[PDB]
């Protein structure tokens, strides 16, 4: 299997520097150009630069938008791709992707990483408060029951939420975070048969990488 | 100097129907040496990375369904989707690689489906939140269509608008519905001055609002 995995994203202040890495496997790394592409939240993809393959001396090119400020490199022993960013500004806040590029024959980006989120801001890292969402003395018995978790007051993005360590997958909605007085809040709902809860356990697993927060919140009745 | 532009910015299509979208380059992408157009299409589903669909304008990548077809040449390209499926919900980007690389601005494809009423659930503040002085009340409005919806919060029968935040999900990849969360935040002191908390949803699927409520005395 081909694998590309970005790492290194997180919070940085304006004017700072930050280096992203992209670990690859499942293909002959040296045969391929590699590109970095970024995407501000809810905006379009922007190509940033590439580094060529061994046949082309591993030379680099950049978009005018970052040339002279961003530098791309590669570790050909370990098949890792790098992106060094300097003098960062708000406009640089985005999800950064690495992508496999040209091989000398095909014109395509065959594979993309999952992306790493960079946030440029002066605000401080704040861990989330995670609160269970259980029905009050409501109808409850409707063949189904909807539970949730409120993930409140964190910074920066992102957070991850799963249910029953991913075991509950269908019937889950996670609502996009909203920014308020410098803090994000989101919620997640999960829907299951009420014969199964609270007969069986339902727990939301929340992680906030910026603060290395890991939370398991069991949803308890009453 | 290769400007890429796409059209439309967005549209919606019902399942089973055809989708047509356009991509223009400020200069020809046809490479004279290889006689191919250096133009690729990518699909970015909600919450996912982009995925290669078509390259060399018309070559369909292995593992990509036949209903996706790229066409065009020179400065003008088209991606056609026949028999659209719910899962095709995505933003579609075109990208030139004739001179370095440049992406178009994307086309957002929404799926049209039959109107559906929301399923509404209300949740009182947890004891763990109240302990620290705050009180959030949450309402889920799940699996409805179309996206437009109104939520009102009433406390002891009176509407309250301040301290309310709303968030819609992206359309669902399987049932083409939306969901939305409405969260009302109060201080503990103010939460404890009132008894009834109500979230009312008005959606075009009924002239009757769907009302969910809880009373603090009953907690
Ligand atoms: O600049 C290049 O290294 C490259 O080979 C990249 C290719 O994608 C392609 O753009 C090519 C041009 O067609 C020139 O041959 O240049
Ligand atoms: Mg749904
Ligand atoms: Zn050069």
């Amino acid at each position: 299997e081909v694998k590309l995995v970005e790492s290194g994203g997180g919070l940085v202040q304006s004017g700072g520097s930050l280096r992203l890495s992209c670990a690859t496997s499942g293909f002959t790394f040296t045969d391929y150009y590699m590109s970095w592409v970024r995407q501000p939240p809810g905006k379009a993809l922007e190509w940033l630069g590439f580094i060529r393959n061994k046949a082309n001396g591993y030379t680099t090119e950049y978009s005018p938008s970052v040339k002279g400020r961003f530098t791309i490199s590669r570790d050909n022993s370990q098949s890792i791709l790098y992106l060094q960013m300097n003098t960062l500004r708000a406009e640089d806040s985005a999800t950064y992707y690495c992508a496999r590029d040209h091989d000398g024959y095909y014109e395509r980006f065959s594979y993309w990483g999952q992306g790493t989120l960079v946030t440029v801001s002066a605000a401080k890292t704040t861990p989330p408060s995670v609160y269970p969402l259980a029905p009050g003395s409501a109808a409850q018995t409707n063949s189904m029951v909807t539970l949730g978790c409120l993930v409140k007051g964190y910074f920066p993005e992102p957070v991850t939420v799963t249910w029953n360590s991913g075991s509950l997958s269908s019937g889950v909605h996670t609502f996009p975070a909203v920014l308020q007085s410098d803090l994000y809040t989101l919620s997640s709902s999960v829907t299951v048969p009420s014969s199964t809860w609270p007969s069986e356990t339902v727990t939301c697993n929340v992680a906030h990488p910026a603060s290395s927060t890991k939370v398991d919140k069991k949803i308890v009745p009453r | 100097d290769i400007v890429m532009s796409q059209s439309p910015s967005s549209l919606a299509v019902s399942a089973g129907e055809k989708v047509t979208m356009s991509c223009k380059s400020s200069q020809s992408l046809l490479n004279s040496r290889t006689r191919k157009n250096y133009l690729a299409w990518y699909q970015q589903k909600p919450g996912q990375s982009p995925k290669l669909l078509i390259y060399w304008a018309s070559t369909r990548e292995s593992g990509v369904p036949d209903r996706f077809t790229g066409s065009g040449s020179g400065t003008d390209f088209t991606l056609t989707i026949t028999s659209v499926q719910a899962e095709d919900l995505a933003v579609y980007y075109c990208k030139q690689s004739y001179n370095l690389r440049t992406f178009g601005g994307g086309t957002k494809l929404e799926i049209k489906r039959a109107d559906a009423a929301p399923t509404v659930s209300i949740f009182p503040p947890s004891s763990e939140q109240l302990t620290s002085g705050g009180a959030s009340v949450v309402c889920f409005l799940n699996n409805f269509y179309p996206k437009d919806i109104n939520v009102k919060w009433k406390i002891d029968g009176s509407e309250r608008q301040n301290g309310v935040l709303n968030s819609w999900t992206d359309q669902d990849s399987k049932d083409s519905t939306y969901s939305m969360s409405s969260t009302l935040t109060l201080t503990k002191d103010e939460y404890e001055r009132h008894n009834s908390y109500t979230c009312e949803a008005t959606h075009k699927t009924s002239t009757s609002p769907i009302v969910k409520s809880f009373n603090r005395n009953e907690c």
